[PDB]
């Protein structure tokens, strides 16, 4: 079976929008 | 040819300038480069 408890994601789940290098 | 003003056509990215070796840290999925004001600064050689 399974449960459906709820949690808070914090600051999480960010990917690179593009494939362009960037620094500073 | 490096260190010489040439017209480049890297993978359809047309332009002009002087290209040379660099010590950037391009990640494996990276393909292009850019700066703070969104101008193409570095490119990855498709055959090198
Ligand atoms: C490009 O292809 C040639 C011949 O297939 C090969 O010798 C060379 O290593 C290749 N270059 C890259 C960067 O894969």
């Amino acid at each position: 079976t399974t449960t459906q408890s709820y949690t808070n994601s914090f600051t999480r789940g960010v990917y690179y929008p593009d494939k362009v290098f960037r620094s500073s | 040819v490096k260190n010489k003003c040439v017209n480049f056509n890297f993978n359809g990215l047309t332009g002009t300038g002087v290209l040379t070796k660099s010590n950037k840290k391009f990640l494996p999925f990276q393909q292009f480069g850019r700066d703070i004001v969104d101008t193409t600064d570095a490119v990855r050689d498709p055959q090198t």
